[PDB]
């Protein structure tokens, strides 16, 4: 699957940044896992991840610093507690988990600059 | 955005066949995996099968594997579920779906 996310996003003074992650085509699924990853010099580390279903469209409830609502084939993501040093490349990974077939796609990454 | 319309439902005898249709309007489903689900009285909609895509083959639940077949008709922007060797327990309302929540209106299938 194709995954679209913005090239560049400016975080707030409060350390908050929002950006959408959208995939296509909108294959049948009942379980979508969205993982946010940070690229750090060869290593990809997990920032936060959740699983969206038809009844649970509001995700990352178990994270203080990550929020996300899912609709159509689009997650609107919000990362909090960003610092200047947290400037970097944030990749949206999308997985269609059930039922078969499995699909996986990886966004190009959103560069996040922190004011 | 895609509106899905089921048809072909009705009554069949045990051992009989029905061909269900999921016709899409709005945009094309030529490239979208389309799922089929069935709902018995008092239960949740349950996955039955998903159509092929450019990169994947059709998939089936083991309860219908070998009896049911999904085929495409791009020109009619439609997916077909061929239902052979029907059983009374195949009785249900059948829905097609794309994405997470884009359900059709469902069509009743009754096997005596």
């Amino acid at each position: 699957i194709q995954v679209t996310q913005p090239s560049v996003v400016l975080a707030s003074s409060h350390g908050v940044a929002s950006f959408p992650c959208e995939y296509s085509p909108s294959h049948n699924t009942d379980e979508v896992r969205v993982t946010v990853l940070r690229q750090t010099n060869d290593q990809m580390t997990e920032v936060c991840a959740t699983t969206f279903t038809e009844k649970n469209t509001v995700g990352f409830l178990d994270y203080p610093f990550c929020s996300g609502t899912f609709n159509e084939s689009r997650v609107n993501l919000t990362i909090q507690g960003l610092r200047a040093v947290d400037t970097g490349l944030y990749l949206c990974k999308v997985e269609l988990m059930y039922p078969p077939p499995y699909f996986v796609g990886m966004g190009n990454g959103t560069q996040i600059y922190v004011i | 955005q895609v509106q899905l319309v089921e048809s072909g439902g009705g009554l069949a005898q045990p051992g009989g066949s029905l061909r269900l249709s999921c016709a899409a309007s709005g945009s094309t489903i030529s490239s979208v995996a389309v799922g089929w689900y069935r709902q018995t009285p008092g239960n949740q909609r349950e996955w039955v099968a998903t159509s092929s895509t450019s990169s994947t083959t059709a998939t089936y639940a083991d309860s219908v594997k070998g009896r049911f077949t999904i085929s495409r008709d791009n020109a009619k922007n439609t997916i077909y579920l061929q239902m052979n060797s029907l059983k009374p327990e195949d009785t249900a309302v059948y829905y097609c779906k794309t994405g997470l929540t884009n359900w059709g209106r469902g069509t009743q299938v009754t096997v005596s």
